[PDB]
């Protein structure tokens, strides 16, 4: 009848565990419980499921374990991956009723952060490749503990941080791309509305 | 085993709308969910008989069809701006567990005047860059489209690249004082200096939209913004 999951956003960094919480409210007693994974622009599939009380249920290295007393559910993970950023939907299904149909909570979304070992931040001029009068400010190399803000003006374009991997190098990178039309756009102006490290490498060039 | 129809649309303050599912997996139950942020996912309407309906936790507004045991739509005969939500379409054995379809993004809007495709820009990477760390990033820009329906791809040499890429999640509005405002994407292609010195190597980002279909009238002086692909392209430089 009612499914409660954990409300807004759930940041963690990679290699960390995590904890979405699931609790329900159900009449009936024979009852499948559910656990769903949306992942950005793909179907939600199913991830795990169990109908048993106390038993343990693991998948890609998520558990969950059903708590009938508490009415909890909770999808957990030891060590979590990049690849893990996606909606999670915990739902709840009365078996033996007739009419089939379940009944699922808000949703939550895990958004995992990057560990950057090596990180070195920078903003660079970028300029286009047809007609080279346009330009955009890439800020990148910083640690994830680096959060980008939107700016003050009306005229500036801020898009958040946003990790890269290069498979072959094994590295991963946050980028964050600053674009304006306005001849009083600089650089070095850019990202002034946000929390940037002292050690931020301009150059002159 | 279950596919929407059509996978986006665009319609208007008063139109009529029809969101089709087809199961290629024989099943009793055929359901409708809107995907809503807080909401989650919630029940229009569900058929437990091949040949008739019945109404879910928010019926109002729609009306539903199931006339094949494979078939099940979705009929809106005035598309209101509340039914702008992204559609999902499910199927299952009463035992079963939901198959669920890809979606469909519906956009109901007051004037088709302020579809518009994106324009798209490749920006070539910074020398300082080069010699600092000797890696190559190319930004792509993807700006002034409406509604934020687009797809972004880069395709390094003829072939799709995934590694050393990450695009924004969702799009970033333009003018956000506007109700109406048009949308920007970024992208980012990062390669290995050498990669990029090499005046020889193709980069391209391509970006697909999803606007007006065929049977929509355009009663406008500047080209109908059907459902496309916008690109530009890039080659080393030394």
């Amino acid at each position: 009848d009612s499914v409660t999951q954990t409300e807004g956003l759930v940041t963690v960094t990679e290699g960390l565990p995590v904890m979405l919480n699931c609790t329900y409210q159900t009449a009936y007693s024979d009852v499948a419980f559910f656990w769903y994974v949306q992942y950005l622009n793909e179907a939600p599939k199913l991830l795990l499921r169990s109908s048993t009380d106390n038993k343990r249920t693991e998948h890609q290295g998520f558990h969950a374990t059903l708590h009938k007393s508490s009415s909890s559910f909770h999808l957990q993970k030891s060590s979590v991956q990049l690849s893990d950023s996606a909606l999670y939907y915990c739902a709840l299904s009365p078996h033996n009723t007739g009419n089939y149909k379940y009944v699922f909570g808000a949703g939550t979304r895990l958004k995992v952060i990057a560990h950057i070992q090596n990180p070195d931040p920078a903003v660079y001029q970028l300029r286009d490749s047809k007609s080279s009068d346009k330009s955009v400010c890439l800020f990148t190399d910083f640690d994830s503990q680096t959060n980008v803000s939107q700016s003050k003006d009306s005229d500036v374009y801020i898009t958040d941080k946003c990790v890269l991997d290069m498979r072959s190098m094994d590295f991963k990178s946050n980028s964050a791309v600053a674009w304006s039309n306005k001849s009083d756009f600089a650089c070095a102006n850019a990202f002034n509305n946000s929390i940037i490290p002292e050690d931020t490498f301009f150059p002159s060039p | 085993a279950v596919t929407q129809s059509p996978r986006s649309k665009v319609a208007v303050t008063g139109g009529k709308v029809t969101l089709s599912c087809h199961q290629t997996n024989n099943h009793d139950y055929m359901y409708w969910y809107r995907q809503d942020t807080g909401h989650g996912l919630r029940l229009i309407h569900y058929s437990y008989v091949a040949d008739s309906t019945e109404k879910g936790d928010i019926p109002d507004g729609y009306k539903a069809s199931r006339p094949s045991q494979e078939n099940f739509s979705l009929i809106l005969e005035l598309a209101s701006l509340s039914q702008t939500a992204v559609y999902f379409c499910a199927s299952s054995q009463t035992n079963s567990d939901y198959t669920f379809g890809s979606g469909t993004r519906l956009l109901v809007i007051e004037d088709l005047r302020n579809v518009f495709p994106p324009e798209v820009a490749v920006f070539e990477p910074s020398e300082a860059e080069i010699s600092h760390t000797q890696k190559a990033t190319l930004v792509c820009l993807a700006t002034g489209f409406y509604p934020d329906h687009v797809e972004l791809s880069w395709w390094v040499n003829g072939k799709e690249v995934h590694s050393g890429v990450c695009t924004d999640p969702q799009p970033l509005k333009e003018q956000p004082a506007l109700n109406d405002s048009r949308y920007a994407l970024s992208s980012r292609l990062r390669v290995s200096a050498t990669f990029w010195q090499n005046p020889r190597n193709h980069f391209r980002c391509q970006v697909q939209f999803y606007g007006l279909s065929e049977n929509d009238e355009w009663t406008q002086d500047r080209a109908k913004p059907v459902t496309q692909i916008v690109s530009a392209e890039a080659w080393g430089r030394a």
